[PDB]
């Protein structure tokens, strides 16, 4: 998973 | 320090929030919920109530709680 703003 | 979402601090809500949750993002409601992550209702796009951090692209393998605290080590839930 990626985390992203 | 402040809690980012008080309104999905019940895990009950945070499993209701799953409605229409993509089958091939793989990973459960339930484990989401439970590493205090909600659906914000776009792709596997989820959040947490407690850090308000940001997670996607969800890969069969993964784990909801090892993902959110490896990248969000400043979240007093999964810390
Ligand atoms: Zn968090």
């Amino acid at each position: 998973a990626x985390p992203f703003y | 320090g402040h809690m980012r979402n008080p309104a999905m601090y019940s895990e009950e809500a945070r499993l209701k929030s799953f409605q229409n949750w993509p089958d091939y993002a793989h990973l459960t409601p339930r484990e989401l919920a439970s590493a205090g992550l909600y659906y914000t209702g776009i792709g596997d796009q989820v959040q947490c109530f407690a850090c308000g951090g940001k997670l996607k692209n969800w890969e069969p393998g993964d784990r909801a709680w090892s993902e959110h605290r490896r990248h969000f080590p400043n979240c007093f839930f999964v810390l």
